[PDB]
RNA sequence: GGACAUGGGUUAGUCGAUCCUAAGAGAUAGGGAAGCUCCGUAUGAAAGUUGCACGAUUUUUCGUGCCUCCUAUCGAAAGGGAAUCCGGUUAAUAUUCCGGAACCAGAAGGUGGAAUCAACACGGCAACGUAAAUGAAGUUGGAGACGUCGGCGGGAGCCCUGG
RNA sequence: GAGUUCAGCGCCUCAUGCUGAAUCCGGUGCGCUCUCGACGGCCCUUGAAAAUCCAACGGAAGAAUGGCCUUG
RNA sequence: GUGAAGAGUUUCUUUACUUAAUCAAUGAAGCGGAAUUGGGAUUUAUUUCCCAUAUUCUAGCGUUAAAGUUUCUUCGCGAACUGAUCCGCGUUGA
């Protein structure tokens, strides 16, 4: 659509029911869920072995 | 005589072409991180730049004082990628893309938009394929010795910051243009400076080098350094002229 | 005296409203443009007629200066109808026209009649 | 309970986002704010003239307070006391002698800085102050010298809003007290002996010394980094 | 007769302008200049419209507050851009009038429905789906938004063909 | 029900009214004009901006309760 | 303007300062100095001769504070310290 015809669909048109839904793609999404989880899971290893 | 072309390159029509130009190439802003520490950036976009040879690199930092991040366009050194991590600061380490004081990287290492004075943010090799190499440090009062593309030496402070590795663009000016048209289409995203007439080709009044029954100068064509405008023309102060057989 | 920020800004004052000791100007004038002056003449001419007793709808004469809100309240107060509708042109002539179309409730050639100009 | 678990932030270069510090220091201020502060610097540095260094040597705060409870004492009268004195006058004047019948010689201290200069050249003042922060100086600069050479004591003294205060002004550049009643005249002794131990007996000494001249801040330390090594 | 005379004639929320920015123009700060004026456009400026309810009965936008990298305006009837179609009608207007059938934007909230018994729905492995499916500040992302040539595939109108 | 084509009736006719039929079924493309879709080539040329609209991350704030007639 | 050496009652060269003046940057965003700190040489040791940092990860996220004692009286996203050492004659650099 043109831009200012996103002002007259209801919600759920313009989006997907999942974490940044219509902002990130589903495969963009799971990048950074797996990215964020074995980054986090890193930092907790490099913190233990830091002592 | 009337106001010769060199005269009139004082702005109007002989401004630069920029409306397609996303950005200014700088280095970041001096600040405390880069001081004390180092910062990182990720590589987003490596863009064309229209008129520049060299590619540009649209890079993202953190802001360290507000919930924001801030994009830097950089000078695109050869290897980069999008998705890179860049790391500037002093304690910044020696990998190609990285920004740090020239004072805190060994003697021969190849640099490129490095500043002049520390913190003006970007000065020496910038254009495609160019770079500055470190020629040696002294700590007491800290100087840096480079050399420059031109094979000058020059002394810049022991803070003022450098690239690593080489400008990306490669070696652009091996190719023949071939065309006219090809050096139309250079220039159209630059300035008003293509193609150029001959002085020689012109009337008195336009050029010190107009008019005669034949195509000629007339008198010496290395003018004095300290010739007026209008008749500084030709081969500026120059210190010898004709074809070099071994220079240095 | 704590400043997070690195930037001056103007504190807020009070900021007064005005309490003059004179009126500049000692009688307020008198609406200019009511309604005697939005509505100039009714327009008669041959077309006008046929708008009349076809669409319902009077043609009227009015000052440049009024819009479509305001002719329809001058109509209102002047001839007591309603209108439903309001199309304004500038003619030719520089003067301005209005097409009152009256309500399906009204017959706008009694009004023509009871204003005279038929 | 359990649930209230610390969470640190680190603010480290490059980790969090850095609290709201004050960053009064580093504020880009105002340009008259700006002027104001580096004025007093500029005259930290420019080694001052005798003369204008002579001021920013004031009177002690414990004299201070003597000199103002003496000042305090013989206030001129005011608007108030004044239209009090004249309906005096005036009912006097009518059956009885003149305003002098039934009106007091006034006991108040002297100001304004013409009428000042003449009761000192006419030695007339028993006591000179001089305030400290007149601002086009020039007006007062050579008062430590003619209250020197006239022999009447002098103490310059902060505030010349606090000596306007006395006389029931915004301010004034110099009081001087001529006559103190009978009650008064051990304690004006006393301030005066005082005052001149610290002025009057510095003069001689006092125009030879410079005022300012001094660096501070980051160039001094580096100055007693330099003499420590 | 486009001449001459007398009259008549141009109807819009949806078409333009109006709004936006472009090259550029240009007040202001500030500095030049005898001056007409010249330079300058967050510029060496105390350049604040916006984000919070602490008072406030009581069911709501007026007082201080502590706040934060905001900004003049002009500049496109071919650039960007909310929304209208058919049939009819006049001597002469029509996406503007008439008949019929729509659409967009804003305001208030007029009904109905949905979720919530403690909290803001379910389905699908998933891609994702639905009549609705609470979301302040701040941030980030997207659209607007982009050259040119070449052939290939589809659609619409036109063209051609059989009754 | 509009539009089009055709055939009749009143016949000074008037508001120019009234009454019948048809407007159906097939095919075609290196065609034309526009357009969309997926691509390919080229550049030391890589081909505006802003208004405006949308989405997300985030979690501010809310007050229904007497197993039900009761609010946001 | 302010200071230091040198030259046969004086002003000439260089070798120092910054507050005048000039340049550049920025949202004038962390400059300078102390205190705690741990290797260190002094040394029957005393920071006395020495300055020590927190983010390298892979295209994630990072804001509107948690915790900590503890004061109203502990009805409260309630007030303060703190978390975020102290201090200042300089926004920073040339
Ligand atoms: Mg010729
Ligand atoms: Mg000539
Ligand atoms: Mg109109
Ligand atoms: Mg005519
Ligand atoms: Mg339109
Ligand atoms: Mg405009
Ligand atoms: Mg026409």
């Amino acid at each position: 659509l043109r831009p200012r015809e996103f002002a007259r669909l209801s919600h759920n048109q313009k989006k997907v029911q999942r974490a940044y839904g219509g902002c990130l793609s589903a495969n963009a999404v799971k990048d950074r869920i797996v990215r964020a989880f074995l980054i986090e899971e890193q930092k907790i290893v490099k913190q233990k072995l830091k002592q | 005589g009337r106001v010769i072309r060199a005269q009139r390159k004082s702005g109007g029509i002989f401004q630069a072409h920029t409306r397609l130009r996303k950005g200014a190439a700088q280095l970041r802003t001096l600040d405390f991180a880069e001081r004390h520490g180092y910062i990182r950036g990720v590589v987003q976009k490596i863009i064309h730049d229209p008129g520049r040879g060299a590619p540009l690199a649209k890079v993202a930092f953190r802001n360290p004082y507000h919930y924001r991040t801030d994009v830097e366009t950089f000078v695109a050194t050869e290897g980069m990628y999008t998705g890179q991590f860049v790391y500037c600061g002093k304690n910044a380490a020696l990998t190609v893309g990285n920004v740090l004081p020239v004072g805190e990287m060994p003697e021969g290492t190849i640099i490129s938009n490095v500043e002049e004075k520390a913190g003006d943010r970007g000065a020496l090799g910038r254009s495609s394929g160019n770079y500055v190499i470190i020629v040696g440090h002294d700590v007491d009062t800290g100087k840096t010795r480079v050399k420059l593309p031109s094979g000058a030496k020059k002394v810049v402070p022991s803070s003022a910051r450098g690239v690593v590795g080489i400008v990306a663009g490669g070696g652009r000016i091996d190719k023949p243009l071939l065309k006219a048209g090809r050096a139309f289409h250079k220039y159209r995203v630059k300035r008003n400076c293509w193609p150029r007439t001959r002085g020689v080709a012109m009337n008195p009044v336009d050029h010190p080098h107009g008019g005669g029954n034949h195509q000629h100068v007339g008198h010496s064509t290395t003018v004095p350094r300290q010739s007026a405008p209008g008749q500084k023309v030709g081969l500026i102060a120059a210190r010898r002229t004709g074809l070099l057989r071994g220079a240095a | 005296k704590v400043r997070t920020s690195t930037t001056f800004r103007r504190p807020k004052t009070l900021q007064l409203s005005r309490k003059p000791k004179y009126a500049r100007k000692s009688v307020a004038h008198a609406p200019r443009l009511d309604e005697y002056k939005i509505i100039v003449n009714p327009i008669n001419s041959e077309s006008a007629m046929k708008k009349i007793e076809d669409d319902n709808t009077l043609v009227f004469h009015v000052h440049l200066k009024a819009n479509k809100f305001t002719i329809k309240e001058a109509v209102r107060k002047l001839y007591s109808v309603e209108p439903v509708k309001i199309n304004t042109l500038i003619r030719p002539n520089g003067t301005k026209k209005a097409f009152v179309k009256l309500s399906a409730d009204a017959d706008a050639l009694d009004v023509a009649n009871r204003i005279g100009f038929l | 309970n359990p649930l209230f678990v610390s969470r640190p932030r680190s603010f480290g270069i490059g980790q969090d986002i850095q609290p709201k510090r004050d960053l009064s220091r580093f504020v880009k201020w105002p340009e008259y704010i700006r002027l104001q502060r580096r004025r007093k610097i500029l005259n930290l540095r420019l080694k001052v003239p005798p003369a204008i260094a002579q001021f920013q040597k004031t009177l002690d705060k414990n004299t201070a307070t003597q000199v103002f409870k003496l000042l305090n004492k013989y206030r001129p009268e005011t608007a108030a006391e004044k239209k009090q004195r004249l309906v005096a006058e005036a009912e006097a004047v009518a059956n009885g002698k003149s305003a002098q019948d039934v009106s007091k010689k006034p006991y108040n201290v002297k100001y304004g800085l013409n009428h000042v200069v003449a009761l000192i050249e006419a030695k007339k003042a028993k006591l000179v102050l001089i305030a400290s922060d007149v601002d086009p100086i020039e007006l007062v600069v050579f008062l430590p010298a003619l209250c020197k050479k006239m022999g009447v004591p002098y103490a310059i003294v902060k505030n010349k809003a606090r000596l306007g205060t006395v006389i029931h002004q915004k301010t004034a550049a110099v009081l001087a007290v001529t006559e103190v009643r009978e009650e008064d005249k051990n304690e004006l002794a006393s301030i005066v002996s005082a005052v001149d131990a610290n002025f009057s007996a510095k003069y001689d000494e006092s125009r030879r010394k410079w005022g300012g001249g001094i660096m501070g801040g980051k160039t001094q330390a580096l100055l007693a980094k330099r003499a420590k090594a």
